[PDB]
C-alpha cells in the first residue's frame, strides 16, 4: 500500500479510510447513499457529473474538507472518464435511466457506456470495479432495459473479469421509484394492474442494504469477480405489496384488471413527455416482471449485511404520501402483506 | 447630578386644554411626523455606487495575509513562531528546518482563514514585518478548502500585494 | 461516612424513586413515538428505556441514584414538552455509527485503541 | 499612484489578477512538507 | 528554481511534489497547483557580497525600523563570508 | 507619584476590614474566614449550612443592604475534596459597596437554593448546575439552561475536554442532523507556557 | 542524538514472499494466517526464537509462552551468558550487584574486559566521579582503552 | 434551433433570479450586525434587488451570519429544508466557514457546511458590510452561470 492510503483513525468524517472511490452516476438514487456510507469513513470519493453543479449541493455536506471532488464528464468521450479514475482504487458505476431519450438509450446507458468506464478503468490500471445490473437481467425479457442489462452485464465481465457486478432487486427508499411511484398511482383513481397484479412475485431490496453491501464489497478480498443477487428477505405478490402500499399511505385502494395491450398502450401515451417520464412501456413491463430467485449467487449475507424488511422502513418511506388527517399514524396500524415462504 | 425624562404636569387653561383638544382630533403631531420623512425624501441620499464606488478605509486596515520579502527578494520570515504561539484562534501551522544554504526559514506555513479572527495580532508580534493583514478584503470563494491558506498563497499574496502592503506600513509605523 | 443526602435517606427510598421513573417513562413511549413520529415501534422506544435503566443497575449510593433519578426527570421533562426534537430523541440510538468490535482480533486490525 | 508612483520591486507582480474562485486557475490546498518517516524497501532479488 | 517533477507537477521551493501513484494529486485535476515562482533561495544569492573596511559591521536589512532587529557580525575569518542570520545579506572584510 | 503604580487606598482598606469582621461577629456559626484584597475587596468564607442566614443577614441588614445580586457562579479546583467553590457576589447601593460571599461543596452534596432571598439566583443557579453539576436543593424549576438538549456532562468541570466527546452533523441516510464521537482534522495544540522561574516572592508556599 | 534512525528504513506493512522469492506487502490477516499455519505444524526442537537488544519484557514473556503451548524451550538471546553452574538460576550471577550508585562508595574498582566508556558511557561517568570527588582506585584487566 | 432557445431561456430565468435574491430574515451573532450595515443607506442591498424576507418560503438564500452551535444546527436545517428551490447558501464570517474562534469549543458546529451545502464563503470576523456585498455579487455571477435549461436539453 502507498503510504497516503493507510488506513488511519477511527473511521470517522476526519479519518482516512484508505479508499479512493470514482463513483459514476453519484447524484441519483443510489449514489447519494454510496458517497454518504464512503464519506462517512473519511474516503476520497470523485464525483464525476454530468449534470448542473446545483444538482450536486446534496453530497457536498458528506465529506471532509477535499473528500468530495467533483469532475465534468461526458458519456461518449473517454479522456473524460479517463481523468476521473486513473487516480482510484475502486471504481463503482451507477449509471442509468428509466426511460430512453432522443440523446441516449439503453443500449447506450446500459452497455456502451458500462463497458466504456470498465475499459478506460482496466487501461488507468484501477484494481477493484463495481457494477450494478439488475435480478431480472435477461436477454430474453420483454422489456429492453433488462435485455441491455443482460447484455451490458456480459460486455463488463470479459473487458474488467475481476469486476464484482451486482443484481439488486427493485430497491425501496425516500427516493426510490418504486414505493413512491405505486403511491403516486393515487392521482388516477384506481390503480391498473396486469392481471389484478396475482401473476407478479416481487422481493424488494432495501437502499441501505444494496449500499452497505457495495461498500461491504470493496472492502472484501472475496468479492472479485463475483455476481452477487442483493434481494430482500420475503416476497410477495404484486396486488398484495400494492395493497400494502396504499395502507401504510392510507390511501383508498381500488385496483381493477387492465389488460398488457391496453396498459402497455397507456405507457406510450406518457412516454410523450419531454421531460421525465411518469410512466413508460418498459417500466410497466418491470413492474410486472416476476424477481427470479437465483440460489447459485451469492446474496447479501455473503457480505456480512441483514436484509432489512419492507415492514420496517415502507413508513419511512410512504409517510409524506398521507393527508394530514393520517399523518401521525404508527408502524404499528397496518397489518404487514402475505408473504410467499 | 440627575434629570428627570418624564416627569411633567400639563397646564390646565383653556388655551392649553383647547391645544390639545386640537392635536388629537386634528392628528397635529402625527402630521409634524409625515413632515420629516419628506424632509428625507428631498435629501440627497448616503447610497454610493459599489463596487464602482467604495467605503473608505485606513492604513491600518485588517483584511487579508500575506508574507513578505525584502528588498532583496529573501523571505522575511525567519520560522520564529511568535505569530504561531500568539494567533489567539490557533490559525497558524508552522514547521521549519535549514534551508540548503544555511537559512531558518519556514517549510509550512499554514493559516486557516476560517480559523482566523482578522485580529492582527500576528503582525503585531511579528519581529520582522514578514506576516501582515492586507488591505484585500474582497476574496471570497466559492469552496471551504479555498481558505486554507498554505506557504505558497500567502507568498503570492505578498507577491501580490506588496506595493500597496508597503505604502500602508509607511504611513503607520510611526504609530507601531 | 456521615454526608448531607439529596433525596433518599437509604438505598431502599431510593429504589422506590427509580421504579417512579421508570413507569413516567413506561408510559411516556407511546407518545414519544406519536408526536416525534419516528419510525421505530412502541417495544423498541421501551427496550431503549429499558437499556438506559439497566447499565446504571450496580449503583449502592443513593446521593448518585439520586442524581441520576434527577437527571432522568429532567431528561423527560424535555421529551413531553417537545423541547427536543426528533434529533435529541433518536441520539439515544446511534443510526448512522458503525459497529465498533469488542473481540481481541478485530480491534488488533483496525489501530492501537485498546 | 500616477502622482506618488509605488516602489518598483522585481518580485511583485506585473500583471494583477482578479478573483479565481470558480475557474480551473483556482487555489487548491495541499501540505507543503515532506514525507517524514521512509519506509523500508525489501531486497529486489530472491534469498531464502 | 521551479523544476517539473516526471510527471510534469512543478516542484516547490520546499521541495515538494508528490510522487507517482500519490493519489493525492487528483486534487489539481481540471485545476491547478499554486506554486510561488520568486524561490527566496535563488533572489538571496544574486545579491553581492558587500566589502567592508571593518572586522564587525550591522545589519538591520534596511530601512531602519523597516527592517528586522540589528544585528553584528563578525569578519575575523578569510576563508568565508559573514552572513546575516535575519536577511541573508553578506559581508567581507576589505583586506 | 509613581506614574505606572496602581494607587492604594487604605481607608476603603481600614472599612472593609472592620465591616468584614462586625459580619464575623454577628455570624460566627457560619463565617470561616474573611479577608480583605490588597485591591480592597473583602470575601466572606462561609460554611454550605449558611448560605440562607448568611445572604439574608447582608440583604435585609440596616448595615449591610445588600440589595442586589450582581454575580453568582462557580470554580471548578480538582485538588480540593469539595472542588467546587461557589461564589456570590453582591452589591450594596445604600452603602456603595460590593462583597464576595463564598462557599464549598463537591458532587453529591446539595447546596440550598437561595431563590428565595435574589430573585436573580435563579438563572444563575441553573448555569451552575448546568456547567458544574452542582445541585441546587429547592430551585423552583432546576434544568439545563446553556448546553444543547439532552446534553451529557458538565462542560466547565476542569477535567471535561475542551471539545467534548461528540459533534454534530447533517446525516443524508436518516435526513437528520446526528452526533457522533468528536474527530478533529486538526488537534488543539497543547502549549507549555508556564516558566520555570518564580515571578512572585510574595505568593511563595512554603516547601 | 539517534532517535533520526526511527525515521527511515522502517517496516510499516506486514510483507510475504510472493511467487519469485521476492517481498511483497499484504494485510496482517495473509500474514498471520501463514505464521498461523506453519506454527500449527510444528513441535518441541522444530520450533525456535532469537530476541534482539530492543525487546521489551511484554514480547519476551508472550513470545515465550506461544513457543511453550507448542512444547518448545528454545528461547535464546543474541547475547551470550555461561549457563554452567547456576547459570541464570541466580539473578545475582547475572547483575550489577552495586548497583550504579554503589560505585559512589566503592574504594577500589577492578575492570575485566569491558571498556565502560563505551559499553556503559553514563557508568563510566559514575566511575570518573568517584574517581575525581572519592579518590577512587581503578584498575583494569584488559585492552589499555581511554 | 433548440440550441439557441433554450441559450436564451436560461439566461431569461438566470437572469430574474439572480435579479431578485429574497435572502431569509436570519442572523445569529456578531456578523448580523455587518449584515445590517449591508441593509443600511449606504450599501442599501435593497438597491440590487436583495429583499429580506422573514419566511422561509418567500427566501431564496439563507445568509449564514454568525456562530452555529449544536443547539441551533438542527433549527437551521429545518428553515433550510423549508426553502423553496431553487435555494442557496451563503457563509459568512469564520464561525460559520470553519468554526472561527470557537473552532474547539464543545458546543459548536465547526462550519456550517456540516449542516447545510454552502454556495459562497464569505470570509472576515466579521467581514465588512462591503465584503458581504461583495459575497452577494459574486452568487449573482454564479447563478448567472447556472446552465439548467442546456443541460437539460442535452439530457
Ligand atoms: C419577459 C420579458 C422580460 C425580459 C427582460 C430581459 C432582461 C434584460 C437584461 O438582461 O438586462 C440587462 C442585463 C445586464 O447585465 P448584468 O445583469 O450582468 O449587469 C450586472 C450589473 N451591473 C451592470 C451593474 C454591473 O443583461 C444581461 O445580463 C444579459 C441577460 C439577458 C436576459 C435574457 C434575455 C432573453
Ligand atoms: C405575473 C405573471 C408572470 C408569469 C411569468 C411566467 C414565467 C415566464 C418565464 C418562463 C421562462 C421559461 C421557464 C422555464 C423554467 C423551467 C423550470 C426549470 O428550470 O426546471 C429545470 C428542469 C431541469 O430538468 P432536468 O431533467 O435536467 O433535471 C431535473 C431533474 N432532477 C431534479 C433529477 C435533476 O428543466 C425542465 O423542467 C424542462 C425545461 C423546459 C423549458 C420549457
Ligand atoms: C357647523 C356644524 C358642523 C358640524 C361638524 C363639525 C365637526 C368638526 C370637528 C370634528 C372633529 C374632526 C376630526 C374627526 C376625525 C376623527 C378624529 C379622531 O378620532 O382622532 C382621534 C384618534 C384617537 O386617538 P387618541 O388621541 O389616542 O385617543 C383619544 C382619547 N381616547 O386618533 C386617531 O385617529 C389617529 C389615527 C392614527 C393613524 C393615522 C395615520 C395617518 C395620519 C395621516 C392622515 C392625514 C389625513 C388625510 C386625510 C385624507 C383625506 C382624503
Ligand atoms: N430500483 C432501482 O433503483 C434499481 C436500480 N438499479 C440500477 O442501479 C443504478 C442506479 O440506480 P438509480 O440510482 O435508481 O439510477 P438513477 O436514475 O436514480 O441515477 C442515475 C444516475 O446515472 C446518471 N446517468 C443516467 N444517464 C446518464 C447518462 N446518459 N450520462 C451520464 N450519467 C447518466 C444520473 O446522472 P444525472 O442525474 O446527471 O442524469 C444519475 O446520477 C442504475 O444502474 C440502475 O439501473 C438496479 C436495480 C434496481
Ligand atoms: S489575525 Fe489573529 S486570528 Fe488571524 S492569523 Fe493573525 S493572530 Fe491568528
Ligand atoms: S511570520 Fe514573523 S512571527 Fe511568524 S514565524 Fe515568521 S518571522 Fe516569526
Ligand atoms: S465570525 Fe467573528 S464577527 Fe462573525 S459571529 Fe463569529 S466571532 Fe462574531
Ligand atoms: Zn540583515
Amino acid at each position: 500500500l502507498h503510504h497516503a492510503v493507510i488506513p488511519h483513525g477511527k473511521g470517522g468524517r476526519s479519518s482516512v479510510s484508505g479508499i479512493v472511490a470514482t463513483v459514476f452516476g453519484a447524484t441519483g438514487f443510489l449514489g447519494r447513499y454510496v458517497v454518504n456510507h464512503l464519506g462517512r469513513m473519511g474516503s476520497q470519493v470523485i464525483v464525476p457529473h454530468r449534470c448542473e453543479p446545483y444538482d450536486t449541493m446534496h453530497l457536498r455536506p458528506m465529506g471532509d474538507l477535499g473528500q468530495i471532488i467533483f469532475m465534468d464528464w461526458n458519456g461518449r468521450d473517454k479522456d473524460s472518464i479517463r481523468r476521473a479514475v486513473e487516480h482510484s482504487s475502486v471504481v463503482i458505476n451507477l449509471v442509468g435511466r428509466e426511460w430512453e431519450t432522443q440523446n441516449f438509450d439503453f443500449e447506450d446507458v446500459f452497455v456502451k457506456i458500462p463497458q466504456a468506464i470498465a475499459q478506460v478503468s482496466k487501461e488507468a490500471g484501477v484494481e477493484k470495479f463495481i457494477h450494478i445490473s439488475h435480478l431480472n437481467a435477461d436477454i430474453k425479457s420483454s422489456s429492453k432495459y433488462l435485455r441491455s442489462k443482460a447484455v451490458g452485464e456480459k460486455e463488463v465481465r470479459e473487458t474488467f473479469p475481476e469486476a464484482t457486478i451486482i443484481k439488486p432487486a427493485e430497491i425501496f427508499g425516500r427516493e426510490d421509484r418504486f414505493l413512491n411511484y405505486f403511491a403516486n398511482i393515487r392521482w388516477f383513481g384506481g390503480v391498473p394492474l396486469i392481471s389484478l397484479g396475482k401473476k407478479t412475485v416481487k422481493q424488494p431490496v432495501y437502499i441501505v442494504d444494496v449500499t452497505k453491501g457495495i461498500i461491504n464489497a470493496i472492502k472484501d478480498p472475496d468479492a472479485r469477480g463475483k455476481t452477487f443477487a442483493f434481494v430482500g428477505p420475503s416476497r410477495y405478490l404484486l396486488f398484495d405489496l400494492v395493497q400494502y402500499v396504499f395502507a401504510v399511505a392510507h390511501r383508498p385502494f381500488l385496483p381493477y384488471p387492465l389488460p398488457h395491450f391496453a396498459y402497455r398502450w397507456i405507457g406510450r401515451l406518457f412516454e410523450i413527455s419531454p421531460f421525465e417520464p411518469w410512466t413508460t412501456r418498459d417500466k410497466v413491463e418491470r413492474i410486472h416482471t416476476t424477481d427470479k430467485i437465483l440460489p447459485h449467487l451469492p446474496g447479501l449475507e455473503d457480505l456480512g449485511v441483514e436484509a432489512t424488511p419492507l415492514e420496517l422502513k415502507a413508513i419511512e418511506v410512504l409517510r409524506r404520501h398521507r393527508t394530514y388527517r393520517w399523518l401521525s399514524s404508527e408502524i404499528e396500524d397496518v397489518q404487514p402483506a402475505k408473504t410467499i415462504p | 447630578t440627575y434629570k428627570y425624562v418624564n416627569l411633567r404636569e400639563p397646564s390646565m387653561d383653556m388655551k392649553s386644554v383647547t391645544d390639545r383638544a386640537a392635536q388629537t382630533l386634528l392628528w397635529t403631531e402625527l402630521i409634524r411626523g409625515l413632515g420629516m420623512t419628506l424632509s428625507y425624501l428631498f435629501r440627497e441620499p448616503a447610497t454610493i455606487n459599489y463596487p464602482f464606488e467604495k467605503g473608505p478605509l485606513s492604513p491600518r486596515f485588517r483584511g487579508e495575509h500575506a508574507l513578505r520579502r525584502y528588498p532583496s527578494g529573501e523571505e522575511r520570515c525567519i520560522a520564529c513562531k511568535l505569530c504561531e504561539a500568539v494567533c489567539p484562534a490557533q490559525a497558524i501551522t508552522i514547521e521549519a528546518e535549514p534551508r540548503a544554504d544555511g537559512s531558518r526559514r519556514t517549510t509550512r506555513y499554514d493559516i486557516d482563514m476560517t480559523k482566523c479572527i482578522y485580529c492582527g495580532f500576528c503582525q503585531e508580534a511579528c519581529p520582522v514585518d514578514a506576516i501582515v493583514e492586507g488591505p484585500n478584503f474582497e476574496f471570497s470563494t466559492e469552496t471551504h478548502e479555498e481558505l486554507l491558506y498554505n506557504k505558497e498563497k500567502l507568498l503570492n499574496n505578498g507577491d501580490k500585494w506588496e506595493a500597496e502592503i508597503a505604502a500602508n506600513i509607511q504611513a503607520d509605523y510611526l504609530y507601531r | 461516612t456521615s454526608v448531607k443526602p439529596i433525596f433518599s435517606r437509604d438505598m431502599n427510598e431510593a429504589k422506590r424513586r427509580v421504579r417512579e421513573l421508570y413507569r413516567a417513562w413506561y408510559r411516556e413511549v407511546p407518545n414519544t413515538v406519536h408526536l416525534f413520529q419516528l419510525d421505530i415501534s412502541v417495544k423498541q422506544g421501551r427496550d431503549k428505556v429499558r437499556e438506559m435503566f439497566k447499565k446504571n443497575a450496580h449503583i449502592t449510593d443513593p446521593r448518585v441514584v439520586d442524581l441520576l433519578v434527577i437527571k432522568g426527570k429532567m431528561e423527560l421533562e424535555e421529551t413531553i414538552k417537545v423541547w427536543k426534537q426528533r434529533t435529541h430523541v433518536m441520539r439515544f440510538f446511534h443510526e448512522t455509527e458503525a459497529p465498533r468490535p469488542k473481540d481481541f482480533l478485530s480491534k488488533f486490525y483496525v489501530g492501537h485503541d485498546p | 499612484p500616477t502622482v506618488k508612483p509605488p516602489t518598483a520591486r522585481k518580485f511583485i507582480w506585473t500583471n494583477h489578477k482578479f478573483n479565481l474562485s470558480g475557474t480551473p486557475q483556482q487555489y487548491v490546498p495541499y501540505s507543503t512538507t515532506r514525507k517524514k518517516i521512509q519506509e523500508w524497501v525489501p531486497p529486489s532479488t530472491p534469498y531464502k | 528554481g521551479v523544476r517539473t517533477s516526471p510527471t510534469g507537477e512543478k516542484v516547490t521551493h520546499t521541495g515538494q511534489v508528490y510522487d507517482d501513484g500519490d493519489y493525492r494529486k487528483v486534487r489539481f485535476v481540471g485545476r491547478q497547483k499554486e506554486v510561488n515562482e520568486n524561490f527566496a533561495i535563488d533572489l538571496i544569492a544574486e545579491q553581492p557580497v558587500s566589502q567592508v573596511g571593518s572586522r564587525v559591521i550591522s545589519c538591520d536589512g534596511g530601512g531602519g525600523a523597516l527592517g528586522h532587529p540589528r544585528v553584528y557580525i563578525n569578519l575575523d575569518k578569510e576563508t568565508k563570508t559573514g552572513t546575516c542570520g535575519y536577511c541573508g545579506l553578506q559581508f567581507r572584510q576589505q583586506h | 507619584t509613581r506614574p505606572t503604580v496602581r494607587p492604594r487606598n487604605d481607608v476603603a482598606h481600614k472599612q472593609l476590614s472592620a465591616f468584614g469582621e462586625y459580619v464575623a461577629e454577628i455570624l460566627p456559626k457560619y463565617v470561616q474566614q474573611v479577608q480583605v484584597s490588597c485591591f480592597n475587596e473583602l470575601e466572606i468564607c462561609i460554611h454550605p449550612d449558611g448560605v440562607i442566614p448568611v445572604l439574608t443577614f447582608l440583604r435585609d441588614h440596616s448595615n449591610a443592604q445588600f440589595k442586589s445580586l450582581a454575580d453568582l457562579t462557580a470554580v471548578d479546583i480538582p485538588t480540593r475534596q469539595n472542588r467546587f467553590e461557589i461564589v456570590y457576589n453582591l452589591l450594596s447601593l445604600r452603602f456603595n459597596s460590593r462583597i464576595r460571599v463564598k462557599t464549598y461543596t463537591d458532587e453529591l452534596t446539595p447546596i440550598e437554593s437561595s431563590v428565595p432571598v435574589y430573585k436573580a439566583a435563579n438563572w444563575y443557579e441553573r448555569e451552575i448546575w448546568d456547567m458544574f453539576g452542582v445541585f441546587f436543593a429547592n430551585h423552583p424549576d432546576l434544568r439545563r439552561i446553556l448546553t444543547d438538549y439532552g446534553f451529557e456532562g458538565h462542560p466547565f468541570r476542569k477535567d471535561f475536554p475542551l471539545s467534548g466527546y461528540v459533534e454534530l452533523r447533517y446525516d443524508d441516510e436518516v435526513k437528520r442532523v446526528v452526533a457522533e464521537p468528536v474527530e478533529l482534522a486538526q488537534e488543539f495544540r497543547k502549549f507549555d507556557l508556564n516558566s520555570p522561574w518564580e515571578a512572585f516572592p510574595a505568593y511563595r508556599q512554603p516547601p | 542524538f539517534a532517535y533520526d534512525g526511527l525515521k527511515r528504513q522502517r517496516l510499516t506493512e506486514p510483507m510475504v514472499r510472493n511467487e519469485k522469492g521476492l517481498l511483497t506487502h499484504t494485510t496482517w490477516e495473509d500474514a498471520l494466517s501463514r505464521v498461523a499455519g506453519m506454527l500449527q505444524s510444528f513441535q518441541g526442537n522444530d520450533v525456535a526464537a532469537i530476541a534482539g537488544g530492543l525487546v521489551d519484557a511484554e514480547a519476551l514473556i508472550a513470545l515465550k509462552d506461544l513457543l511453550n503451548r507448542v512444547d518448545s524451550d528454545t528461547l535464546c538471546t543474541e547475547e551470550v551468558f555461561p549457563t554452567a553452574g547456576a547459570g541464570t538460576d541466580l539473578r545475582s550471577n547475572y547483575l550489577l550487584n552495586t548497583t550504579i550508585a554503589g560505585v559512589e562508595e566503592a574504594d577500589v574498582v577492578l575492570l575485566v574486559g569491558t571498556n565502560p566508556r563505551f559499553e556503559a558511557p553514563l557508568f563510566n561517568a559514575r566511575i570518573r566521579k568517584s574517581w575525581l570527588h572519592n579518590d577512587l582506585k581503578v584498575a583494569l584487566i584488559g585492552s589499555p582503552v581511554d | 434551433r433548440g440550441e439557441y432557445v433554450v441559450a436564451k431561456l436560461d439566461d431569461l430565468i438566470n437572469w430574474a433570479r439572480r435579479s431578485s435574491l429574497w435572502p431569509m430574515t436570519f442572523g445569529l451573532a456578531c456578523c448580523a450586525v455587518e449584515m445590517m450595515h449591508m441593509a443600511a443607506p449606504r450599501y442599501d442591498m435593497d438597491r440590487f434587488g436583495v429583499v429580506f424576507r422573514a419566511s422561509p418560503r418567500q427566501s431564496d438564500v439563507m445568509i449564514v451570519a454568525g456562530t452555529l452551535t449544536n443547539k441551533m444546527a438542527p433549527a437551521l436545517r429545518k428553515v433550510y429544508d423549508q426553502m423553496p428551490e431553487p435555494r442557496y447558501v451563503v457563509s459568512m464570517g469564520s464561525c460559520a466557514n470553519g468554526g472561527g474562534y470557537y473552532h474547539y469549543s464543545y458546543s459548536v458546529v465547526r462550519g456550517c457546511d456540516r449542516i447545510v451545502p454552502v454556495d459562497i464563503y464569505v470570509p472576515g470576523c466579521p467581514p465588512t458590510a462591503e465584503a458581504l456585498l461583495y459575497g452577494i455579487l459574486q452568487l449573482q455571477k454564479k447563478i448567472k452561470r447556472e446552465k439548467r435549461l442546456r443541460i437539460w436539453y442535452r439530457r
